[PDB]
């Protein structure tokens, strides 16, 4: 005799151009005159989480209605019921599953506010000066959790002194010379990224870098 | 009325009472011909709804949805009156706009940027100030939800210290209470914990714990 | 038993076909060798081969776009057949509707409008309608439309004003001697969905005539 | 834009490296102590320590072979500075170019 299958339904939008997704509903009832009431159990109807199905207690539709989040349940797994008027189950229970699927909806958020470090006056080019540490939301080892770090502003702004790894959040120097005698420090400002970045005009998170020059004996004592 | 009002608070219990709402007719008293009922025309989102109405007793109430101060300082809806039994006609009847103030508590929790401090006093002096905690909150300006009240989390078996919040700045200030002596140079080392001059909401209270902040000070001579 | 789940698919689809639909097996392949068929019109009878069904995993798709414009709802039979040539179980019935889009574009009732009004009318007068039609369905947002002009040729004097609702057209000013300019063009634009960024357009140009009295002296 | 009358290495070349490039520097040498510097891809972008300078002579290198298919010439920003740390005088954007080696091959008409 003939089976149903799983349905799949995506993160963050409006499903209500999806709808019905699933109905339990009984083919011969109707042949006898057989009254039938319906109803879901199942985490997102009867546990949580609250607001996002609803079902039609007559011919037992079943309908989103809210906003999905894969941060929250990347699964539900449902079973539907069909009762007469005095208490008995007319059909055996269907079981429903509901796959969520995943969008980047959050983007990565640092260990700190402000990182601390230290590189040394008259050092080589590229010298390895610290690492910056975020975390993100989405599922792990996929390119919606997948962070990429870069310097948004600089102190002094000018020459050139520092890059960042956007692979790794580590930061390197430049070419040009340290000297302790000269700049005590420095400040940047850096901005954890995810996914492909392209077109982004919301608003996104940053924290602070402040880096030490460490002193040699460079200068003499006259 | 043209416009009703009442009064929610965030983040309350399901099925407690908000307001009423009132329509009259013109036939008889007591009979099912003056025998008001009403409905919610349109609300926003429409599902889950943020209340509900008892459309026989003129009473609303809350659901399994809570409202935030946070997010709307007043939530609108529309209402419409009808009267008699069973189904209703296929005309026009009159509709008035409901409006529900919300009522804001301690879920929003006091936060800092200062994480350790410093400072000095004198020997033979009282009430000077070494030290200060600006501090920022999400609930309602001037509110007891809102002021930041410290604590100390040790060195309070001194009696030395003490720290005061200004309610024009949400600023803690640290002083000097008791008298110092140079000549037994003692440790005066101690520590502070920020919470609310409120408590913490039900749902939200030990969700957190914060750590303390130490203070360390030091004595000059006369 | 519990009876068959609706399903739709999304007018003028792009692709590429086939298109998937649902997944329709049977528990009893389990117990014995079926192969997975449907029937009705949608496939064999007119509409023929709209849809199409995998006979060995029940996986069932459409095989080109459609258009909510021309169709509305198929019936269709899926079944059961053994490799012997015979049917041991009974069959289902399918249900399967086409979803609209505003994606009929606008279309106006004329290949060319054209309009006649008397020398120096007043400020106002009425210079005719432009009237457009859409194929969606009616009293929808997919087919409400706003109507505009774009622009004037000559450019000047500003001499018009149309209706936005209905593409009524009046005139502005009353500078309109036969006899210095005798005809007028109008560019304008007719689009779906109350004129919003996400309703289709279609342009046309009008024609206004500045319709003779006798005052040129011979 | 347009860069000064540049200087030469072949692709593929055997070196020993450092191979030499240029000497470029600054028309007020005598006036205070200079140190040279350099920037830009081929130095602090990719390919990163390709190029270096003299820092006390401003004598221009390099550090291994390179490849001409995807370039005919080289663009950095060279730099002046003192020991004590401000700037004598104005950034110039430099050329090098990169002569060739016969690995095309001879394709018939």
């Amino acid at each position: 005799a003939w089976i149903t299958a799983p349905v799949a339904l995506r993160e963050g939008e409006d499903l209500s151009k999806k709808n019905p997704i699933a109905k339990i509903h009984s083919d011969l009832a109707e042949e006898r005159g057989l009254k039938i009431t319906y109803k879901y159990t199942g985490k997102g109807i009867t546990e949580p989480p609250f607001g996002i199905f609803v079902f039609n207690k007559d011919t037992g539709e079943l309908n989103v209605t809210s906003i999905l989040d894969r941060e929250e349940t990347p699964f539900f797994l449902l079973t539907g019921y069909a009762l007469d008027a005095r208490g008995n189950n007319v059909e055996k229970p269907l079981e429903l599953r509901i796959k969520v699927l995943d969008i980047n909806d959050n983007e990565p958020v640092f260990t700190q506010d402000v990182f601390v470090g230290s590189v040394e006056e008259l050092s080589a080019a590229h010298t390895l000066v610290m690492k910056i540490n975020a975390t993100d939301a989405d599922e792990p080892n996929t390119l919606n959790s997948k962070i990429s770090y870069r310097i948004v502003s600089l102190e002094p702004a000018y020459p050139p002194v520092f890059y960042l790894n956007k692979d790794t959040g580590e930061i390197y120097t430049t070419s040009v010379t340290l000297d302790r005698e000269e700049h005590s420090s420095y400040t940047l400002t850096v901005e954890a990224r995810d996914g492909n970045g392209e077109v982004t005009d919301k608003p996104v998170k940053q924290a602070q870098v402040q880096i030490r020059i460490l002193d040699v004996n460079d200068n003499i004592p006259v | 009325q043209d416009v009703f009002v009442g009064s929610v608070e965030e983040l309350s219990a399901a099925h407690t009472l908000v307001m009423k709402i009132n329509a009259t007719d013109a036939d008889e008293p007591n009979t099912l011909n003056s025998k008001i009922s009403y409905r919610i025309v349109s609300l926003e989102p429409a599902y889950p709804p943020v209340f509900y109405l008892n459309k026989d007793t003129g009473e609303i109430y809350t659901t399994s949805v809570t409202l935030d101060r946070e997010e709307h300082s007043s939530y609108t809806l529309t209402v419409e009156a009808r009267d008699g039994n069973g189904e209703v006609t296929d005309k026009p009847v009159k509709q008035a706009q409901v409006q529900i103030r919300i009522l804001d508590v301690n879920d929003n929790i006091p936060v800092v940027e200062n994480k350790v401090l410093e400072g000095m006093v004198e020997e033979n002096q009282v009430n000077v100030e070494v030290t200060r905690i600006k501090v920022f909150d999400a609930d309602e300006i001037g509110s007891d939800n809102w002021l930041a009240n410290f604590t100390f989390a040790s060195g309070n078996e001194g009696g030395y210290f003490h720290i005061e919040t200004d309610a024009q700045t949400n600023e803690g200030i640290v002083t000097l209470i008791k008298e110092v002596d140079y000549e037994e140079m003692k440790n005066l080392d101690f520590s502070v914990i920020v919470a609310n001059k409120a408590a913490f909401h039900k749902s939200i209270r030990s969700k957190y714990k914060p750590t303390p902040i130490p203070i360390k000070v030091k004595v000059k001579n006369v | 038993r519990w009876a068959p789940i609706p399903c739709s698919m999304l007018e003028n689809s792009l692709g590429p076909f086939p298109l998937f639909l649902q997944q329709v097996q049977s528990d009893t392949a389990q117990n014995y060798t079926i192969y997975y068929s449907i029937r009705g019109p949608g496939v064999d009878q007119e509409p023929r081969n709209l849809f199409y069904v995998e006979r060995d995993t029940g996986n069932l798709y459409c095989t080109r776009p459609v258009d909510r414009e021309q169709y509305e709802s198929f019936e269709i039979i899926a079944f059961a057949t053994t490799p012997d040539g015979y049917t041991p179980e009974l069959p289902l019935p399918l249900i399967i509707k086409i979803e609209d889009e505003n994606d009929n574009y606008p279309i106006f009732t004329e290949e060319t409008y054209t309009f006649t009004i008397f020398e120096n009318c007043r400020v106002g007068t009425t210079v005719g309608q432009v009237c457009a039609t859409d194929k969606d369905e009616p009293d929808t947002m997919h087919t409400r439309l706003k109507y505009s002009i774009i622009g004037q040729v000559p450019p000047s004097p500003t001499l018009f004003s149309m209706h936005p609702t209905t593409g009524v057209i009046t005139t502005t000013s009353s500078q309109l001697d036969r006899e210095l300019i005798d005809k007028y063009q109008l560019k304008i634009k007719v689009q779906d969905m109350d004129g919003q960024y996400f309703g289709l357009q279609t342009t046309s140009t009008c024609i206004i005539n500045i319709d003779d009295v006798n005052d040129h002296l011979p």
